[PDB]
């Protein structure tokens, strides 16, 4: 803790080895002690500006990053036959309700005194639990839960094939079919495409599964009524069969072409009478029909910021198949430019999520091979919500105006999501629209309503309490530097939709600019207060992400993806993506966290993201979040590589040292327990690579160190000299 | 040639197993959970009910109800044979369970058998009165 | 005789002219009643007949052109012959310059005057068979025709090229052979396409038609799980059946695959066209498919337009080279009023049953496969009918299954009959039973030639040559030596298709009555305003009986029938021979009882013997008849006892005495037997008999006598 000033030249050294912690909102304990998961909602201020004005003058962004569906450990579920909520504003009753007749309870929304039905009142669950679940009468659906339809889409053009994906999706596909989420009801689908359209029907009454081509790609259409979407429980060996079928049919195709746009367009028809999940596998730029996509020229390093889709076309089909409960994934996995920034589009407005694997090849690349194998097996096991519908309610006098994620803001702002992804984040704007006199504590609460797997309507509702405060230093004290820079991302990826890359870039300065500028006419050096102390780090390290960096050889479908992940990735998962938490693993000692019986885990400390903290005669691993990677050293110990890597002298790893095996030296069960540990903290399993030498062609991990200078981009420091400059001018 | 499944309980009216499919059902659907709440002891033990294009089928046995919803036309006398068959399964699977359960749709799992029942009905191969009257 | 002189001629050159001896002068030319013709059946059998491994000779006048005859002379000492019909002089070819008096070409000897030539010469096709099936249909009207089409390729040849396309509401070309998948292309039954769209939409074998000898284990394992169109079927409702476009994607198909060869697209209907181009009644029950009635009552608005699809489905598939049959099995009416220009102007067949799981339908298929004695089919492919006459002899027209390649000269008529305007057309498909009519116009002897190309079912390339020759008339004695040579069943058979082809294609009998007056007073003997004096020759005497038969019959008088019970029945009279037509005109009765045996028995009332057990042959239909005292001792159960065993070769004299021919003509006709009271002994009475025979005759007497 501290109300302390800090110098952000003199230290340097300002961030801790550990991992950072949220920051607790200054609340009474009996209050805070009920507060959600921060994990799960979080706003980017604890301390809650009274006036539109302070609040405009800490030159900070109010806003709130949401998590909602993360797995949880615990969570209580509640089957009240009736549902008490505000007969108003409709919000559910809140712990952070003023009881007051224990016959009448106060709304910490809208400020309406609600009865209690005939139904210790203080502590019942919904009062003892933030995060809740509740089991949705039958006025709070349009229809019976729909069943689990998951329709598969491939392409399989020339390109296509000659990635070979398609043999590692339907192995993944076998071997998770009885992992799918769902019971007795579970629907399943299959199509490809090259320039013509393929259905696959399923009926024990012939032997093989049956291949129906739909040819008019202007006018397309279902060729069967049945059996195209076939039960998964009685269809089973016929779906398997297919699958071992599918990856050998067109091994000698000499299609260039890709009609995506007909492919998906009868896709959802085929599926848009009960909505699903539309699993979408792409590989190049699509060139035939409508979603007609020309082709593009990627910028070099010496263009300047000079982003928008091409066509309208693939932003209006997500908004049918969202009006139906459609939600499509876009899985790329192109090796050319393919016009990402049309293609997302998809599942940007039907709830959907991304996947991008730049140059997939089962034998040329098998980084991918192994991460799309992994990132599969989470899209195919994790649990799943189906027409799905997201409110987002805070107390009177704020305003929410600007919705960031993967959705279709509907009228009464409703966040139609037509599925619910369990690793997907969403994030918040608000303002003070009327000003907060009378009011010492905001709440704010979002109730996810759903349909489970096991057909069953069920809401999710976390909800939040935050104190007022008054003066601009209490503003400072409380303020959330991750939630900050996560909300800045989001904020600032519109801006380079909505204007221009550097306008993009220039708020992101003038964000930290802007409001230390503010802070030193509130109170010689760069002076921050200790909760904005990394504030100029975290921020430089958005500046050069493959988002926003300019003078890079970056390519448009990576930045593009790279934004795609901001709008949609949670907030711990943008940050470990743009700050790295790297780690000293050549001599890993014993001050860790040890205790869970018969481990050991180390917690080397977090090392700044610079070129002069590593040393090449050690071997440092460096966590991106959705990856690990390993650097060796040149002049390392032979000690590691005899008994870590298990091999001579660092002249003699295999380049793609896929993962360590697993030798027997407690320096192996060290590094092996420190990753696994990495591993299990996330329910993404990351891959591993020491391929890191000094010329391995792999060297990115130089480009996280985000401390440095380049021919291209400010060190630290020398960020440090602009923002001051520009503070006291 | 045309559907609109309903089963539910008789008292509250919670729905219990429904079958519906599209390629309206927001209007439709709706009387159906009227006529569900209105259902007593009074009410009767079978009966047909009319509405200009279309027409309601429905028995009750053991305290539940098991309506059927067609465009008009469509066989009187041979709907029945389907809820039958109907009230055959869900008495014989879940009949002990109705009035136990609590949650909407308690028995959805009971859409796989209404479908192949339902089309098994499709391809070739008792009281009158109006919808308006009752509601 | 002249009797054998006709039915020679019709053995050996597959021909039966109206006059054999036709008139010397536009003065009795203009004159003749019933007008020049013949009935020319281009591929007779022949039992010692040797195909000509040779290239035909041919006349080095560029116009003419016509093939060396047994009419042309020659010079067997300066290697010379001269052309009969432009008289020029050709020099014999290398193999010609070896002739001999005693050893002289086949080409010439008066045997041969008929002649089949087989130009070996470019590297012989495969044949193609297109099924085109429809799968709505009951499960066991669906399930025997899989066996039944299963069945025809176990007879097809080796290298022939086949192709499924099932349909139903939408239409799949089937792409064959491939493994664990089974695939076909998908089609709205409601859009009509260019044959360049679907050779688009698509892409020797293809895809689609494969030699059967590496696929027929993968095809028959197709039709052998074959099933119902999908979609199901709504209370009150007919399928939604899509043939308008079924069918012409299976013509598209081929068209841009395999132009020009013997290909034959098989279509099987089990209920009308229901949706689509070419529809041909809706998808309601309440309102039922189109009478004849309702045609002429201007109550069925499906047809007009129907007609026209098919019709352009005709043409675009007889100029390509394509035949297109169609086998509808079903007990309402199935749409072949529209359909029927599909297979009247390609060569192909119609074929009609109840149900497909007839014994009747089942075997009228495998007939279709039957071969002459070397295993090889006998249909052929792709034939081109080309006439040359002498200088006097100009084409009207034909009537019968071809098509005109609008071919211009000197030797075609200005005045059309039907398919006139052509001295060239192209049948696309036909048997050795196919019987055009050529109709010609008069302007020493006479000849014409007839030249037909056509696709052997061997995928050899051969020509038929007939060169004919019948004598001019004598103008001292004209008139008196033409009615010798009438050929009064030829040319009733003749004036029966020019009666048709006015019907078909809109009085008729009062034209039709005029030329049999005109005809009675130009050539029988009488006194003016007397009809007692009237005897025709023993030469005319059968003609007006046969008009009697031909203006009741079902070919003309279109109600009592089905629309499409009359295209089928018109359809086989427009492409069969003399004989079986005159079966179709007047049925051939037969006579059993224990009073004399099998002899024929006039169609007449005073023929309905309760004594004695008949058998009538329409054409269409063999049926048996028990009397009131024939019905009667065979409900006594006394044909059972043996001291009786005369009861029982009575009653199964006719059973043999047909199944002779119920296994030999092409479309196997109903069997029947009744009895009085029976059912459908109503046709026997329908059949049996202005009004009956007796009083027309008069009324054609009366008027034979007065007003010229
Ligand atoms: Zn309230
Ligand atoms: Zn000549």
């Amino acid at each position: 803790e501290g109300l302390r000033v800090v110098n952000l030249l003199q230290e340097r050294n300002m961030l801790p080895s550990t991992p950072l912690k949220p920051p607790v909102p200054n609340l009474h304990e009996d209050i805070q002690k009920l507060n959600c998961n921060p994990e799960l909602f979080r706003c980017t201020l604890t301390s809650i500006p009274q006036t539109q004005a302070l609040l405009n003058k800490a030159k900070l962004p109010l806003g709130l990053l949401l998590h909602p569906f993360k797995d949880l450990v615990q969570l209580p579920v509640v089957t009240s036959s009736t549902i008490v909520r505000c007969r108003s504003c409709r919000t559910y009753i809140n712990p952070f309700v003023s009881f007051l007749d224990q016959r009448r309870w106060k709304c910490n929304l809208c400020y309406r005194v609600n009865d209690v039905p005939e139904e210790e009142p203080h502590r019942r669950p919904e009062v003892q639990n933030a995060t809740i679940e509740f089991m949705a009468p039958s006025e709070y659906m349009l229809r019976p839960p729909q069943p689990p339809v998951y329709l598969f889409v491939f392409d399989v053009s020339h390109n296509a094939v000659e990635t070979g994906y398609l043999n590692s999706v339907c192995q993944s596909l076998l071997d998770n079919l009885d992992l799918l989420p769902g019971n007795t009801r579970t629907k399943i689908g299959f199509i490809t495409f090259d320039s013509t359209i393929h259905f696959y029907g399923l009926q024990e009454s012939l032997s093989q599964p049956q291949m129906l081509i739909v040819s008019d790609i202007e006018d397309v259409f279902i060729p069967m009524p049945e059996n195209l979407l076939v039960n998964l429980n009685e269809s089973k060996e016929l779906v398997q069969d297919l699958l071992k079928t599918l990856p050998q049919m067109f091994t000698k195709t000499l299609e260039t072409q890709s009609a995506l746009g007909p492919a998906l367009q009868a896709a959802f028809k085929l599926m848009s009478p009960t909505g699903g999940r539309m699993s979408v596998f792409q590989t190049q730029l699509p060139t035939l029909g409508v979603g007609a996509l020309k082709p593009r020229e990627e910028p070099n390093h010496r263009s300047s910021a000079k982003m928008t889709p091409s066509t309208d076309f693939y932003k209006k089909l997500a908004l049918d198949c969202s009006g139906q409960q459609v939600a499509v994934d876009l899985f790329l996995l192109s090796g050319q430019y393919s016009d990402l920034a049309s293609l997302g589009c998809i599942s940007r407005y039907s709830a959907g999520s991304v996947y991008y694997y730049p140059s997939y090849h089962h034998q040329h690349n098998p980084v991918q091979v192994q991460k799309l194998q992994k990132e599969l097996q989470r899209y195919l096991t994790r649990k799943i919500g189906f027409e799905a519908v997201m409110r987002i309610r805070c107390t009177k006098g704020l305003s929410i105006h600007t919705f960031h994620g993967n959705f279709f803001v509907r009228s009464t702002d409703l966040l139609s999501l037509p599925n619910v992804n369990p690793d997907a984040g969403y994030a918040v704007q608000m303002s003070v629209e009327e000003s907060l006199t009378d009011t010492q504590l905001v709440s704010f609460q979002s109730a996810l309503l759903y349909t489970s797997s096991k057909g069953e309507r069920r809401i999710r509702v976390h909800t939040l309490c935050l104190p007022v405060v008054s003066t601009l230093n209490d503003v400072f004290l409380g303020a959330d530097v991750q939630a900050i820079s996560g909300l800045l991302a989001n904020m600032a990826v519109d801006r380079s939709m909505t204007a221009s890359l550097s306008d993009a870039r220039d708020a992101l300065v003038n964000a930290v600019i802007d409001s230390l500028s503010a802070y030193r006419s509130s109170v010689p050096g760069l002076m921050v207060p200790f909760s904005l102390r990394l504030f100029p780090l975290f921020v430089l390290a958005l500046l050069k992400q493959k988002s926003f960096q300019t003078g890079t050889n970056a390519r448009l479908d990576e930045r593009i993806f790279a934004m795609c992940q901001v709008k949609n990735q949670p907030l711990v998962y943008l940050m470990l993506t743009t700050h790295p938490s790297l780690y000293r693993v050549d001599n890993l000692s014993d001050e860790g966290a040890l205790n869970i019986s018969d481990r050991t885990i180390p917690q080397p400390p977090i090392l700044q993201l610079s070129v002069e903290k590593l040393s090449r005669d050690g071997a440092f691993l460096m966590d991106a979040g959705s990856v690990l990677m390993l650097w060796v050293g040149k002049n390392c110990t032979q000690n590691f590589l005899s008994q870590v890597l298990g091999v001579q002298n660092y002249a003699s790893i295999p380049q793609p040292m896929t993962d360590l095996p697993e030798l027997d030296t407690p320096e192996s069960a060290r590094i092996i327990a420190f990753i696994s540990w990495l591993r299990e903290q996330r329910p993404f399993f990351p891959i591993l690579y020491v391929i890191r030498d000094e010329s391995p062609m792999k060297a990115n991990f130089l480009q996280n160190m985000i401390e440095d200078r380049t021919e291209s981009a400010l060190s630290y420091y020398e960020f440090l000299l602009h923002i001051q400059q520009q503070v006291n001018k | 040639m045309v559907l609109l499944t309903m089963i539910a309980r008789v008292a509250d009216g919670l729905p219990l197993a429904a079958s519906m499919q599209e390629d309206d059902l927001q209007q439709y659907q709706s009387q159906a959970k009227q006529l569900f709440r209105k259902l007593n002891e009074q009410s009767p033990t079978r009966c047909t009910l009319e509405a200009g294009a279309m027409t309601f089928h429905y028995i009750i046995e053991q305290g539940v109800c098991y309506l059927v919803l067609c465009e008009a036309a469509f066989p009187k006398k041979l709907a029945f044979a389907y809820l039958e068959d109907l009230h055959s399964e869900f008495d014989e699977q879940h009949g002990k369970k109705v009035p136990t359960v609590s949650r909407p749709y308690s028995f959805i799992e009971f859409d796989t058998f209404i479908q192949k029942t339902k089309k098994l009905y499709i391809d070739s191969r008792i009281m009158v009165a109006n919808i308006e009257e009752v509601l | 005789t002249y009797l054998e002189f006709i039915q020679q001629n019709e053995e050996r050159d597959g021909v039966r002219f109206s006059w054999n001896v036709w008139p010397s002068s536009r003065l009795e030319a203009t004159r003749m009643v019933v007008p020049v013709a013949a009935l020319f059946t281009p591929l007779k059998e022949r039992p010692d007949l040797p195909p000509i491994q040779y290239e035909p000779v041919l006349c080095s006048r560029t116009t003419c052109r016509a093939v060396l005859n047994p009419l042309c002379q020659v010079d067997y000492r300066a290697k010379l012959w001269a052309c009969n019909f432009c008289y020029q002089r050709n020099q014999f070819p290398p193999s010609y310059a070896g002739i001999s008096e005693l050893n002289q070409p086949a080409e010439l000897l008066p045997q041969f005057s008929s002649i089949e030539y087989v130009v070996l010469r470019g590297p012989q096709m495969p044949l193609i068979f297109l099924y085109v099936v429809d799968t709505c249909m009951e499960d066991e009207d669906l399930q025997a025709l899989k066996e039944s089409m299963q069945m025809s390729l176990s007879l097809l040849p080796p290298t022939a090229l086949v192709g499924l396309i099932t349909f139903g509401r939408m239409v799949q070309v089937h792409e064959l052979g491939c493994e664990g998948i089974s695939k076909s292309y998908v089609f709205r039954g409601t859009k009509d396409l260019s044959a360049k769209q679907l050779q688009e939409m698509l892409g020797p074998s293809n895809r689609f038609l494969q030699p059967v000898q590496k696929i027929d284990m993968n095809l028959t394992d197709l039709l052998g799980e074959l099933q119902r169109d999908p979609w199901p079927v709504p209370q009150g409702k007919r399928p939604l059946r899509s043939s308008g476009v079924a069918l012409s994607i299976a013509v598209g198909l081929l068209e841009c695959t395999f132009p020009n060869t013997g290909a034959r697209i098989m279509m099987f209907i089990g209920g009308p066209a229901t949706q689509g181009p070419g529809m041909v009644v809706g998808d309601e029950l309440k309102t039922p498919i189109r009478s004849w009635h309702d045609i002429d009552k201007d109550n069925a608005k499906y047809v007009k337009k129907g007609t026209k699809h098919f019709e352009a489905l005709a043409n675009r598939a007889a100029t390509t080279g394509h035949v297109i049959d169609i086998y509808a099995c079903a007990l309402d009416q199935t749409g072949l009023l529209e359909m029927k220009c599909c297979p009247n102007l390609t060569g192909g067949y119609m074929v009609m049953g109840d149900s497909f799981n007839t014994s009747l339908f089942k075997q009228t298929f495998q007939r279709v496969f039957t071969k002459d004695m070397h295993g090889q089919f006998k249909m052929g492919f792709g034939g081109t009918l080309e006439i040359k006459t002498s200088r006097e002899i100009k084409i009207s027209g034909a009537i019968g299954p071809c098509v005109s390649l609008n071919s211009k000269g000197p030797c075609v008529s200005e005045n059309e009959i039907g398919t006139g305007g052509t001295c060239q057309w192209k049948i696309c498909g036909l048997s050795p039973t196919t019987t055009l009519a050529i109709y010609f116009e008069v302007v020493g002897r006479g000849a014409i030639q007839f030249v037909t190309q056509y696709q052997h079912s061997s995928g050899q390339r051969r020509i038929r040559v007939t060169t004919i020759a019948r004598n001019w008339a004598d103008a001292q004695t004209q008139i008196q030596n033409i009615a010798a040579s009438f050929d009064q069943e030829a040319a009733a058979i003749l004036m029966a298709r020019l009666a048709i082809y006015r019907a078909e294609t809109e009085d008729v009998l009062r034209w039709l009555d005029r030329q049999l007056i005109r005809l009675c007073q130009k050539f029988g003997e009488y006194h003016k305003d007397d009809p007692s004096s009237f005897r025709f020759s023993e030469t005319f005497s059968l003609y007006p009986q046969f008009m009697f038969h031909l203006r009741r019959s079902s070919f003309l008088q279109v109600f009592n029938n089905s629309p499409d019970e009359s295209s089928y029945y018109r359809h086989h009279f427009m492409r069969q021979d003399l004989t079986q037509s005159l079966i179709m005109i007047q049925p051939i009765l037969y006579a059993y009882s224990f009073s004399g045996p099998p002899e024929p028995v006039l169609l007449d009332s005073s023929s309905i013997l309760a004594d004695r057990i008949l058998l009538m042959d329409t054409f269409f239909q063999i049926l048996i008849y028990h009397g009131e005292t024939i019905a009667q001792w065979r409900k006594s159960g006394y044909q059972d006892m043996p001291e009786y065993e005369n009861f029982r070769h009575l009653l199964q004299a006719p059973v043999d005495d047909a199944q002779e021919i119920l296994h030999s003509r092409f479309p196997m006709p109903r069997y029947i037997d009744t009895e009085h009271g029976g059912s459908q002994a109503r046709f026997l009475l329908s059949k049996v008999n202005d009004v009956s025979l007796q009083v027309f005759m008069d009324h054609l007497k009366k008027l034979a006598v007065s007003s010229a």
